């Protein structure tokens, strides 16, 4: 999530319509990637930049992290 | 089961919940005119049900923590 | 003028009864032959398939009494039928407070095989005396018919 | 109106009675204290000079109360 766009349809229920299913509220929701820019987080400037700059991937092709560098964000032991 | 269509007692009729009825998100306004997205976790916390998780390397430094919540947040 | 206690005693469970002074040893003999039906009590508080609560030493009776009375015992069939009609009154006193027997044997030690045990009890000693059941309608078609439940088949 | 079953037990035989709803403790007491005039009960089915057979119960019972009757017992006659 990064967004209350994005956030509501969970907050709400409506996701899981459209999965056939009966509408699922969530009691909230929580953010961690999306704060790192925040100009009172430490994250330094140049990296803050660089984070932004990463190109999301939609939950379609999330898992092509484990094999290529999908979006700006590559999976690493 | 079987006895549930036989009972007299007036609590003996049961309603199978809609979690949008019973979770569903709700508006609430205070006595000093605040407004709270209404949820389990909000009224739990005592503030807006969006929480900033605990994240190791930016969410350590007790700046952005203790600055994160008065800016009214819950944060890790 | 007429009264005669009545106690139905088993392991730790019991219960008192009134009875006229005429009928009170044919409820006496019911009662004689009843607690040899049960196997020796136990201290531990439970059998498998044998008594659990309070309300099951009498429910069991119940069913014992109204057998007797559509068993072919003659000469006695009168008779039989009034400490049936007394059980019959002293469990929809003190056990089922006006409740059907189903949502108050929904209460008893679940072996989900007792409640049964108790509900056919009624019903057993319900028709070998006559009585046709009340036509009461649940909370549940009382709050249909009042428009809150829907209920579909 | 005057009905009272009376069961005379013992070992593998046992005999039914009616008996008036009065006198019924008067024939519990003479059935009482006459089953243990009788040895302990034998699952083989005889003792020497104990009950044999039904007819021996009923039998052993009638002399049992009419030696009662002329025994010394009073206000009980
Ligand atoms: C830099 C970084 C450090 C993190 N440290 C922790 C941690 O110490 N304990 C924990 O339970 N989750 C930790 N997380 C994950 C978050 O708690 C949260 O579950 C997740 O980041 C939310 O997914 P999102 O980044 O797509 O919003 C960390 C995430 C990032 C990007």
């Amino acid at each position: 999530f990064g967004g209350s766009e994005d956030t509501y349809p969970y907050l709400t229920g409506s996701w899981s319509t459209k999965f056939g299913y009966p509408p699922m509220p969530f009691d909230g929701c929580m953010f961690g990637s999306r704060m790192m820019t925040a100009k009172e987080a430490h994250t330094s400037k140049q990296a803050k930049q660089a984070i932004v700059d990463a190109p999301g991937v939609d939950d379609d092709q999330w898992e092509n992290t484990y094999k290529r560098p999908t979006g700006g964000v590559i999976t690493v032991l | 089961y079987k006895p549930e269509l036989f009972d007299r007692d007036d609590n003996a009729v049961q309603f199978a919940v809609d979690w949008v009825k019973e979770h569903g998100p709700r508006l609430v306004k205070t006595s000093v005119g605040q407004t709270f997205v209404d949820t389990k976790m909000s009224r739990l916390l005592g503030v807006p049900p969006v929480m900033v998780a605990g994240m190791t390397p930016t969410t350590v430094p007790w700046d952005f923590v203790a600055a994160t919540m008065n800016a009214g947040y819950h944060i890790e | 003028q007429s009264l005669r206690p009545l106690v139905l005693t088993h392991g730790s469970l019991e219960f008192s009864f009134l009875v006229p002074t005429s009928l009170h040893f044919q409820a006496a003999q019911l009662k004689d032959s009843f607690l040899a039906t049960l196997p020796q009590p136990t201290e531990e508080l439970a059998q498998d398939d044998e008594p659990s609560s309070v309300v099951e030493l009498v429910a069991r009776y119940i069913a014992f009494v109204a057998h007797e009375v559509d068993e072919g015992d003659e000469d006695a069939h009168p008779t039989n039928l009034e400490v049936l009609k007394l059980i019959l009154n002293e469990f929809e006193r003190a056990f089922m407070r006006g409740n059907d027997v189903h949502a108050i044997a929904a209460n008893v030690a679940g072996i989900t095989a007792k409640k049964i045990g108790v509900v056919r009890a009624y019903y057993a000693g319900r028709a070998a005396a006559g009585r046709a059941p009340k036509p009461y309608d649940s909370a549940l078609f009382r709050a249909a018919a009042e428009n809150n439940v829907k209920i579909y088949s």
